């Protein structure tokens, strides 16, 4: 799996986008655009996230 | 203390979803319109969520200004003291006035 760490807080206003908290670990599911679909290893909730707020980790 | 989220093309559901988010958050329904006040709204979204700010357009008047982007569910209503007020209408979720009165579409 490709993992990312949240370099900032993001708040979604839409149930399609995945609000996350800085330091959260997410699994990317789709890297299609500048916005990526991911899943929260914490919450198991999915959504789209702004890719410039995350940092890829080779962990 | 946060970057500018990548830009992304707006869409019925985006409009719809934003429409909901503000309706709920309150402080818009029955607010007096302005060129500026709209720009503040409209900027904060581009900044926050990546939707450029060229979607919140409305039909010319005089009378109720109906929104052009299907899914935005806020119309600009004139009241008595012509001054305009942001106003929510669920019917707008499904009824696309602007396209009725008149094709700036296709």
């Amino acid at each position: 799996d490709i993992i990312v760490v949240a370099l900032y807080d993001y708040v979604s206003w839409s149930p399609d986008d995945l609000s996350f908290q800085k330091g959260d670990q997410m699994v990317v599911l789709e890297e299609s655009g500048e916005w990526w679909k991911a899943r929260s290893l914490a919450t198991r909730k999915e959504g789209y996230i702004p890719s410039n707020y995350v940092a890829r980790v080779d962990s | 203390v946060r970057p500018q989220v990548p830009l992304r093309p707006m869409t019925y559901k985006a409009a719809l979803d934003i429409s909901h988010f503000l309706k709920e958050k309150g402080g818009l329904e029955g607010l007096i319109w302005s060129q500026r006040r709209q720009e503040i709204l409209d900027l904060w979204i581009y900044h926050t969520q990546g939707y450029f700010p060229d979607w919140q357009n409305y039909t010319p008047g005089p009378g109720i200004r109906y929104p052009l982007t299907f899914g935005w569910c806020f119309k600009l209503v004139p009241v008595e003291p012509e001054v305009l007020v942001w106003r929510f209408d669920s019917k707008l979720a499904f009824h696309h006035m602007a396209r009725e009165l008149h094709p700036e579409y296709y």
